[PDB]
């Protein structure tokens, strides 16, 4: 239940223990339009984003060539119903998964949810998802039809600390407050 | 595996630090020179920065990996004056053997290294100068002369000096919730072959080094409210699908399909307004007639690092795809930012369109002309490291003389700490003083000249500033000629270095020896 | 001293090297090169490029060549020796005074200011747009190849470029000379040269059928029998009589084309497509059914048939440009029928030079005695201060004057004179009656510049030396060289 944040620079006095959830990745950092995020639902997505590519053999016949771009246009409407489901439930704070496996994600994704003001997050262990229910409370969503108010968290502020080059997300406040919570401390050193 | 124990392996330790560090003390001081490494891969890049050289140079024996990281973690405190920094804990392993040797116990070296340090705390704030101080016209031309030394180019400081100072006035910027900061490694350092550093410009914004692609469109755009849009959308012939794949005149209706629509996504960049376009691949000439009937500057081959600090610096939001909330392909008016001043000026058979006045993130690059690439290699590393020390100027208005002038005074204050601890710790002190005494006597070794004579006059003249309090004077003085070999106040000189750079050094400098001084053998495990 | 050993060995047998290289006496040196061949020629530009040695300090000075030929773009000829020139007057100093490097660059610095002040005193102004001097003027940069022969008519090719492709924008005479096309052509004479308006190409006709002539062309640059019959018909819409293409020609699209009675082209490389869309006015076509009416050949005279005995190459005639000036992008060629690759691939080299040579002759009009006599000059100026200044400095200050007077020594060398008397005279003569006194070309004697009719512009001279001097403290600020490094 205590993880330790493992961070270049600084000095040991600048160690301080977080009263609330901790993320060691950053965002894709393409788009970086959002620099703050306050009074926002926090979620964890088990699942990934990205078109529909099943396991087995997929054979589209395409009879048209307006069909093409079409099913680029059916590959942004699918993954943008997601984000509107999402942005009616008012989270702007997202938790992705590994996202190295299989289905990882398109470059049309920033897009959407920069219009949105929504904050992702991904290359998340599993392991990581676990420790981050217990202090934070928020039920992870595994598909869009289970996603509802419900599940989502919520928290105070939320703000990026931005040390020596090194950025590092720190969450303030927890909403529904749970029997198994969780604390993490983030070690300021010159090396490893 | 090889395992040995004993003395074996700090003498072999020590050994290697200092045949690798006598080498790079030929560049200690304004006197010091570059010099050429090897790499036996064709690459070689001649340079007095020890961050780079440590990094490049092999590590024979794995403890002398713990100098390299140390010249990584200067670069991320300060970075400039390498060539006097990480060769003072060079020095400390030096005397360390004589001391083993001794019935003294390695953490009772350690222990008087850090009582050492943390009273010499106190004794830079006896010699502290202040923000004001001693006259500081501007306070930056000053330290602008110091910044010369050390480096090749201090033949130049009539120039840099003024170049220097005036660009980072305008990097003043509010961030870090109110704070006053220039944000470092946001100014952008152009070179340019031909004439000397007297052509260089100062632009007090950003400057992008870049052309138009077709000689036919407009290479002048005059005003103000100029927008720019950076698009990094790559415009090119589809590929297929996942390999499921597909009458050639519809086959070949996709290629004229999609580029219609590319035209068509032109239109919606002209309906904008933005006088500046990017694009970061490359294109036909299809595409780029169409730019040319646009009346919008374009240009291709774009990085996309250089694109980043645009959007940053504009306020513009960097488009890499055409999308809105519906299934439309178009190009918000949202996404386009203002800037005072944007002009293209012709500089060394070329042209560089010229950003100021950005309201969103304020910034300043500097586009400087010399003789060739490997006269600006020893240029460029070291005006990027002169970046920090006018940061650390303006942050904190605390320096101190330079020229062997700080390790000459830490000599008198440890001569009275040494009696003051006393018992086994005395001996320590005694070796810490005078291994910060071989800093200042390797400057002279550089210049041909006697250090020790010079030492022992100035000592003495900062040993009568300290066995007086009350002092007009008659006594007090400091400073070190390496020119006339002579003492002469600092102020008529004008080398000042910041304090949190010296104060910065010896922190790392505790650790670095330290970390020696705890390694009772070492093993070597074979690879598969 | 362990480090310097290996920096000064380094660039010392480069100067043996380039030794041959100066002057119009100057020879050739034989080298095998890695990739099996041999490179024989005069011109160390190529050779300083493609020269392997082991000491990597060397090889930084390789590329100062071709740092001065991109800034300037002269020296070939004669400085090409000083950027190594210096560094040999510089071997008695750590090996015997045993001082830093620094002392050098603060008596560098005062041998450079008086080195500019020199070469300004015998400055004099000449007429650009007057043939009278520039006539001699070309040909003294390059009559030190093979082109003698033929001087007579290569300074009529450069003489006319000069005045045709460079216009102006107003500052000078700058223009982009690479996108001046020359063709080089080997075997025949040069008598058949001329300036044409439009490109030539090597590339053979691809169908047996069509006849080449035109009178006003019309330039288009680019199941499966009826699909590319109609692509046929969408590039003959506009009644082409001129197809090229990149790629290569079907048999199927001989057949098709022949009805439109145009040419068609193959293997045609980017390079030279770029520049038939501006000569020809046409512009490139990616996509096939792009072509409009707006690539229509514009100001092409006429066409004709230029033919080896072996295969068929592409000739377009001489034009015009109706007037009824924009001199930044400029459309026209040289065509170079050349009589053997030895001779033609100097002529290449002498008239980008002498483009080159004649481009810093109109950015900067003052004149200076050429042919060795400046470099004495100084050196007569440059040893009299040495006297005067009489202080520790004197001593890399004053070696600099052996430097200057080594320049016309190598041009002594390759022509066999003795060196002896004549620089004795030299320095006399110049220090009394004038600084116009100079070595002949080829009798080696005390005759002047002026009455001998070679000269050299001032921006030569000093652009030249300032670079060479600066360039020579590289190798000075190195104090060590560590090898075995492994990046």
């Amino acid at each position: 239940d205590i993880r330790l944040v493992k961070k270049v620079g600084g000095t040991i006095d600048d160690t301080e223990m977080i009263d609330g959830v901790v993320l060691t990745q950053t965002a894709i950092k393409s788009a970086g339009g959002p620099t703050r995020k306050e009074k926002a639902k926090i979620g964890l997505i088990q699942f990934q984003i990205s078109p529909p590519k099943p396991d087995t053999e997929n054979n589209i016949i395409v009879n048209d060539y307006r069909q093409m771009d079409k099913i680029l246009k059916e590959e942004r409407a699918y993954l943008l119903n997601i984000c509107k489901k999402i942005k009616k439930a008012k989270c702007n704070v997202l938790l992705i998964q590994k996202s190295i496996l299989r289905d990882a994600v398109n470059d049309l994704a920033l897009h959407f949810l920069s219009k949105l003001n929504i904050m992702v997050v991904k290359d998340i262990e599993r392991e990581e998802i676990e420790f981050l229910s217990k202090g934070l409370g928020c039920k992870p969503i595994a598909d869009i039809e289970l996603f509802t108010e419900d599940r989502l968290g919520s928290a105070d502020l939320v703000e990026e600390i931005d040390s020596d080059g090194s950025k590092i997300v720190r969450v303030t406040g927890i909403r529904n407050n749970n029997a198994r919570p969780t604390v993490s401390v983030v070690i300021r050193g010159a090396n490893n | 595996g090889e395992k040995i124990s004993g003395d074996d392996i700090r003498n072999q330790n020590v050994l290697a630090t200092m045949a690798v560090a006598n080498v790079v003390k030929s560049s200690l001081g304004p006197v010091g020179l570059d010099k050429m490494l090897v790499d036996d891969i064709g690459d070689f890049t001649v340079t007095n920065d020890g961050a780079t050289i440590l990094s490049l140079l092999d590590v024979q024996h794995p403890a002398g990996k713990i100098l390299v990281e140390l010249a990584q973690q200067q670069d991320r405190e300060i970075g400039d004056g390498t060539t006097s920094v990480v060769i003072i804990a060079s020095e400390l392993l030096k005397r360390a053997n004589e001391l083993v040797k001794n019935k003294i116990h390695p953490t009772t070296i350690i222990t008087g290294f850090r009582v050492a340090l943390r009273e010499a705390i106190r004794f830079i704030n006896e010699v502290l100068s202040t923000s004001v101080d001693t006259l500081g016209k501007e306070t930056l031309i000053n330290i602008a002369k110091t910044s010369m030394s050390s480096k090749i180019i201090g033949a130049d400081s009539d120039f840099f000096s003024n170049m220097v100072v005036d660009a980072l006035l305008a990097v003043k910027t509010q961030n870090s919730k109110g704070e006053i900061k220039y944000p470092v490694k946001a100014v952008n350092v152009l070179k340019a072959h031909g004439k000397s550093a007297t052509e260089s410009l100062l632009v007090p914004g950003y400057a992008l080094n870049c052309t138009v692609a077709s000689q036919a469109m407009p290479k002048r755009i005059a005003g103000g409210n100029v927008k720019i849009a950076c698009l990094d959308l790559n415009l090119q012939k589809a590929r297929m699908a996942m390999g499921v794949q597909i009458d050639p005149e519809q086959l070949e209706q996709i290629r004229k399909r999609e580029a219609g629509i590319v035209l068509e996504r032109v239109k919606k960049i002209i309906d904008a307004g933005a006088q500046v376009v990017l694009t970061t691949k490359g294109i036909d000439d299809l595409c780029l007639k169409e730019f040319v009937e646009a009346k919008i500057m374009g240009v291709r081959r774009c990085k996309k690092e250089d694109l980043r600090r645009i959007a940053r610096a504009t306020g513009a939001t960097l488009v890499s795809s055409m999308s809105n909330l519906e299934g439309e392909e178009t190009f918000e008016s949202s996404y386009l930012g203002l800037c005072d001043e944007v002009v293209q000026a012709k500089f060394s058979d070329d042209e560089c369109i010229l950003i100021k006045g950005t309201s969103k993130h304020s910034s300043s690059s500097i586009i400087l002309r010399g003789a060739n690439d490997y006269s600006l290699d020893e240029m460029e590393r070291s005006l990027h490291d002169s970046l920090s020390v006018v940061k650390r100027t303006l942050e904190s208005g605390n320096v101190v003389p330079g020229g062997g002038c700080v390790e000459a005074a830490l000599n008198i204050y440890l001569d009275n700490f040494a009696t003051t601890v006393g018992s086994r710790e005395q001996l320590a002190i005694a070796e810490f003083a005078a291994a910060l005494l071989i800093i200042p006597k390797t400057l002279a070794v550089n210049a041909a000249k006697d250090s020790s004579e010079l030492v022992a006059k100035l000592r003495s003249y900062h040993a009568a500033s300290q066995m007086a309090k009350p002092e007009r004077r008659s006594y007090r003085n400091y400073g070190l000629d390496l020119i006339r070999g002579k003492i002469v106040d600092e102020i008529h000189a004008g080398v000042l270095e910041p304090t949190i750079s010296k104060v910065k050094s010896l922190k790392s400098a505790l650790e670095a020896c330290v970390a020696i001084l705890r390694i009772d053998t070492m093993i070597t495990v074979d690879p598969e | 001293r362990q480090a310097q050993i290996s920096n000064i060995t380094a660039a010392k047998a480069v100067a043996d090297v380039i030794r041959t290289c100066l002057g119009p006496k100057a020879m050739l040196k034989m080298l095998l090169d890695p990739m099996g061949g041999l490179v024989l020629t005069n011109d160390g530009h190529a050779i300083l490029r493609e020269i392997d040695v082991a000491h990597p300090a060397a090889k930084s000075m390789l590329e100062l060549s071709r740092t001065q030929d991109e800034e300037v773009g002269d020296g070939t000829t004669t400085v090409i020796i000083l950027a190594g020139e210096i560094l040999a007057q510089c071997a008695p100093y750590l090996i015997e005074k045993n001082i830093h490097p620094v002392i050098i660059i603060q008596a560098l610095k005062k041998a450079l200011t008086d080195a500019l002040e020199v070469i300004k005193q015998v400055s004099k102004p000449v007429d650009v747009e007057n043939d009278a001097a520039m006539k001699k003027l070309i040909q003294a940069s390059i009559g030190t190849k093979y082109v003698i022969h033929w001087s007579e008519k290569m300074c009529e090719l450069a003489l006319d470029a000069v005045k045709t492709v460079r216009k102006d924008l107003p500052n000078f005479e700058i223009d982009i000379k690479r996108y001046v096309r020359v063709e080089k052509i080997p075997g025949g004479d040069v008598l058949d040269s001329r300036v044409l308006k439009g490109v030539l190409l090597n590339k053979d006709v691809v169908h047996p059928k069509m006849s080449r002539h035109i009178e006003n062309p019309r330039v288009v640059l680019l199941i499966e029998e009826e699909q590319v019959q109609l692509m046929c018909e969408q590039i003959l819409a506009v009644r082409p009589t001129l197809v090229i293409t990149e790629k290569g020609v079907s048999d199927l699209a001989q057949h098709y084309l022949l009805k439109g009675g145009c040419s068609v082209l193959r293997r045609v490389k980017k390079s030279d497509n770029n520049r038939i869309a501006r000569v020809t006015g046409a512009t490139i076509v990616n996509r096939v059914e792009d072509l409009k009416e707006s690539d229509v050949g514009t100001n092409c005279g006429l066409f004709k048939v230029e033919m080896i005995g072996d295969e068929y190459f592409s000739f377009l005639d001489n034009c015009k440009e109706p007037l009824e000036g924009s001199g930044l992008q400029k459309a026209c060629t040289i065509m170079l029928r050349g009589g053997s690759k030895d001779i033609l691939n100097e002529i290449d080299r002498n008239l980008q030079d002498a483009m080159a040579v004649a481009r810093n002759v109109m950015l900067s009009p003052s004149l200076s005695p050429g042919g060795g006599a400046t470099e004495m000059a100084v050196s007569v100026k440059l040893a009299e201060k040495a006297k005067q200044l009489e202080g520790i400095q004197q001593w890399p200050y004053q070696a600099v004057a052996d430097a200057m007077e080594c320049i016309p020594r190598t041009l002594i060398q390759n022509a066999g004179g003795d060196p002896i008397r004549l620089l004795s005279q030299l320095r006399a003569k110049h220090a009394q009656g004038n600084f116009t006194t100079g070595i002949d070309g080829d009798k080696g004697k005390i005759v002047d510049m002026v009455s001998y009719g070679i000269w050299e512009p001032e921006v030569i001279k000093q652009q030249s030396v300032k670079t060479a001097i600066e360039s020579a403290c590289l190798l000075l600020r190195v104090d060590d060289i560590v090898s075995g490094v492994r990046k």
